[PDB]
RNA sequence: CGCGGGGUGGAGCAGCCUGGUAGCUCGUCGGGCUCAUAACCCGAAGGUCGUCGGUUCAAAUCCGGCCCCCGCAACCA
RNA sequence: CGCGGGGUGGAGCAGCCUGGUAGCUCGUCGGGCUCAUAACCCGAAGGUCGUCGGUUCAAAUCCGGCCCCCGCAACCA
RNA sequence: UCCCCCGUGCCCAUAGCGGCGUGGAACCACCCGUUCCCAUUCCGAACACGGAAGUGAAACGCGCCAGCGCCGAUGGUACUGGGCGGGCGACCGCCUGGGAGAGUAGGUCGGUGCGGGGGA
RNA sequence: GGUCGCCUCCUAAAAGGUAACGGAGGCGCCCAAAGGUCCCCUCAGGCGGGACGGAAAUCCGCCGGAGAGCGCAAGGGUAGAAGGGGGCCUGACUGCGAGGCCUGCAAGCCGAGCAGGGGCGAAAGCCGGGCCUAGUGAACCGGUGGUCCCGUGUGGAAGG
RNA sequence: AAUCGCAAAAAGGUGGGCCCAGUUCGGAUUGGGGUCUGCAACCCGACCCCAUGAAGCCGGAAUCGCUAGUAAUCGCGGAUCAGC
């Protein structure tokens, strides 16, 4: 709906440095951001932790969503666990949600991350798009020491419309990622 | 969460939260009350909201610390591996390589005594 | 939208770095920093932090060449 | 082969019925007392449970084939 | 199904015909003692007194009975 | 009546998998937005709605190839209803009628009926 | 010793049916959601992808027609749902039943449609329990609740 | 060498600072960086600086010394010896 700093660092800066590379015959073939996927994917939450919501209203207060709970594909042994048993923490940040997110991912939070050394760059799949994993949670700027209660990763998934994973090493490096090597 | 890897310990004194940090001690923890000036042991939330930012950036950039420095004394010794030293096979075996005594304690080194029959 | 469940981001001030205030619409009022985008080896520059080229590893400890050839 | 019961730390026994749940005794190794050994006092160590499939979310436990311990039979008029 | 009684600490039970105390040995910790495993001994954590709804001035001893174990009884086309 | 298009029926993959192309004035789609109706175990992704700036990239459409899948004979045979003889047997032979499965040659990148909206 | 009723499959010779102390398995339950409807949705698996995190917790990607799932045995069927989720619900109706399936009898089984009165749906329509095929017991004797039909001259009652 | 030297005796007195926490208790262990001896410091020393900041919240069964300036608790000192 709105009108940010990387919605239009995305438009005029990155679309041309992308039509430098691949040079694109038309107006949609260039790359641009669909969705964001965050996972908490707790299972911390197991048969006990009915907790697991003062950890995933602070995954609203950093996604400004509510995070849909993702369940059990069946029942597992080892992992002490039963088909329904709540397990995961789903939100998909969609539209400019997405901006307003990402942006304050790269520039406020991806660097408070301790001892940061670029981002793992063979992590791309290949038939299309990216995602890669945290460590933490109160990294991000929404939060602190007694806000947060117990630690907690999270995964991260971007997805594109980088047919191929060359092109979509472009599209993140340029708006804004910084890679190993 | 805080400065600079991870947070000092606020209602803790601005000469003791230093220490902490995997890189100083009261040792050098002089820089503070005497390379900034700071506070003679007043608390860490107590301090000014710009005394507390000054502190922030003189320590950072002047020694070494937390994922770099925990680093720093461990990829050290991944040399002494890679030469086959009495210090780097005596770490490649987890024993005192600072040569001392072994048979009656040299426990820090080995863990619980493992006992045997 | 789902009508209320989620956190009314207004505006929020990031005032964060060293002269960047880095705006955009966080559901948290105002942010700080002490390490940011600004300040940071990846982000730019060589950064030798105050570690200099590996401590001292070797042969620059100096006090050699006690030999002539 | 016919039925019946059994197989689990080294020895001997619980545990199965009602699945997720491994205990009792001895002994064994470590330590104490003692001149010393036992006694006794202080600690710990030790079984994927016959064997294989398999049911279930998952098997000492439920199920079936085979190996084995043991108990009655295989009536020969 | 119908008559008999309670379902009390973790494991047993006296409180109880006549309500007043949020009950005693075993078990368990610490303690004096023991050479010890022991009896003795001083202090202890344990009741939502099966629950639910009552009778009052509160109930665990008085009720409607939920409950579902023990007990007896009789019937089973 | 011929053609393209949209909405659709029908034969049942000769239709399909894939790669190669081309189609936007039309019509279809993506696309624009969240105000309204409506809407998400989160998200206007989808469903919804108000639109018409962009486009034919995606999807879909018409087409091209035969790598895949698919369909696939003729001939002969196995088998067999019926009628005979043959071997200790396990089984074998002849007559008459019927006659496959595989495999071979080859075919296939669809074929159409109803209405509507364009072209002449 | 084993067996005895029921269902699945095979034997069973391409209709139905068919024996043997033939070969293999299950049933004596379950579900107020696992049911009715309306809306909506789509598997197993494999490869790459990713903090904890795994051969397999959850999130992302491309390939998948059905090998998943459908309470539990097996066969048939099945995603153009019969399977996964949500809203309202209670047709897991009362009174019937044209016509058949099976069949020695008796049982078993399918059901359009009509009437009352409701459920969901905008409506067309769908609901007389569950993807079907097991989850069972004739008659006698009695219990309980109703109805108020008989009630030993007669009004009741007893009994039925 | 009762000259001068090792020599500030430490517990103590006094001011301050902590604030019931594996902590300012605790100093094990370790990385690089230095001084001193002695040819010499890998095995192998001792001191020094940075940093690291471990077991330990008082000890199972058992067990030891000591009856008065003694137990307990403090520092100093020689001999061995280049150093330790
Ligand atoms: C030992 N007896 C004998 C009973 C008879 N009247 C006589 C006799 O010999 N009967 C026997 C006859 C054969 C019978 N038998 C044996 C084997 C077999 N396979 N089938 C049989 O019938 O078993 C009988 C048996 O011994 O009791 C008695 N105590 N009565
Ligand atoms: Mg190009
Ligand atoms: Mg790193
Ligand atoms: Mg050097
Ligand atoms: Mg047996
Ligand atoms: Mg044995
Ligand atoms: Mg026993
Ligand atoms: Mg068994
Ligand atoms: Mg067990
Ligand atoms: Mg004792
Ligand atoms: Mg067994
Ligand atoms: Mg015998
Ligand atoms: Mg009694
Ligand atoms: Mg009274
Ligand atoms: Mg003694
Ligand atoms: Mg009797
Ligand atoms: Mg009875
Ligand atoms: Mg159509
Ligand atoms: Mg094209
Ligand atoms: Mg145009
Ligand atoms: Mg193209
Ligand atoms: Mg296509
Ligand atoms: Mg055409
Ligand atoms: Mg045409
Ligand atoms: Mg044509
Ligand atoms: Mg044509
Ligand atoms: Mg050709
Ligand atoms: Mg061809
Ligand atoms: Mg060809
Ligand atoms: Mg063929
Ligand atoms: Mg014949
Ligand atoms: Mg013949
Ligand atoms: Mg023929
Ligand atoms: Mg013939
Ligand atoms: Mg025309
Ligand atoms: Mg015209
Ligand atoms: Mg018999
Ligand atoms: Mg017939
Ligand atoms: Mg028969
Ligand atoms: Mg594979
Ligand atoms: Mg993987
Ligand atoms: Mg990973
Ligand atoms: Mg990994
Ligand atoms: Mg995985
Ligand atoms: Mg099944
Ligand atoms: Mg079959
Ligand atoms: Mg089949
Ligand atoms: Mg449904
Ligand atoms: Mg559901
Ligand atoms: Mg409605
Ligand atoms: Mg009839
Ligand atoms: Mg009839
Ligand atoms: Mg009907
Ligand atoms: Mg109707
Ligand atoms: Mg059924
Ligand atoms: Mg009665
Ligand atoms: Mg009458
Ligand atoms: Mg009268
Ligand atoms: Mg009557
Ligand atoms: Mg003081
Ligand atoms: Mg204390
Ligand atoms: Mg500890
Ligand atoms: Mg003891
Ligand atoms: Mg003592
Ligand atoms: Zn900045």
């Amino acid at each position: 709906p709105l009108d940010l700093a990387l919605k239009r660092k995305y438009y005029e800066e990155v679309r041309p440095e992308l039509i430098r590379r691949f040079g694109y015959q038309n107006v949609w073939e260039v790359p641009r951001l669909e969705k964001v996927v965050i996972n908490q994917g707790l299972g911390e939450a197991k048969e006990d932790a009915r907790i697991l919501e003062k950890a995933a209203q602070e995954l609203a207060l950093i996604t400004g969503q509510k995070p849909a709970v993702t369940r059990a594909k069946k029942s597992i042994s080892n992992f002490k666990l039963r088909k329904g048993m709540p397990i995961g923490l789903r939100v998909t940040l969609r539209r400019d949600r997405m901006w307003i997110f990402l942006e304050k991912l790269l520039n406020v939070a991806l660097p408070r991350i301790r001892d940061f050394r670029g981002l793992n760059p063979n992590s791309f799949d290949g038939r299309g798009n990216y995602n890669l994993g945290l460590r933490e949670q109160l990294i991000f700027p929404e939060i602190t020491y007694d806000m947060v209660d117990a630690l907690r990763g999270m995964d991260i998934a971007v997805v594109t419309t980088a047919e191929t994973d060359e092109e979509a090493r472009a599209l993140l490096e340029l708006l804004g990622f910084p890679f190993r090597k | 969460a805080r400065i600079a890897g991870v947070e000092i310990p606020r209602n803790k004194r601005v000469d003791v939260a230093l220490t902490y940090i995997y890189g100083i001690g009261k040792a050098r923890a002089k820089e503070a009350l005497e390379k900034t000036g700071i506070n003679p042991a007043t608390r860490v939330k107590d301090l000014t909201e710009a005394e507390v930012v000054r502190l922030r950036e003189y320590v950072e950039n002047t020694w070494k610390l937390e994922g770099e420095l925990r680093a720093e004394v461990a990829a050290n010794i991944k040399r002494l591996m890679d030469i086959g030293c009495y210090r780097g096979l005596r770490h490649r075996r987890g024993l005192p390589v600072r040569g001392q005594r072994t048979r009656t304690n040299a426990r820090t080194r080995k863990g619980p005594r493992k006992t045997v029959a | 939208m789902k009508e209320g469940i989620h956190p009314k981001l207004v505006p929020a001030r990031i005032i964060c770095g060293c002269g960047n205030v880095i705006e955009t619409y966080s559901t948290k009022p105002e942010i700080y920093v002490e390490v940011c985008s600004k300040c940071h080896p990846f982000y730019t520059g060589q950064q030798r932090f105050v570690d200099t080229e590996g401590r001292v590893e070797r042969f620059q400890r100096r006090y050699g060449d006690s030999y002539r050839k």
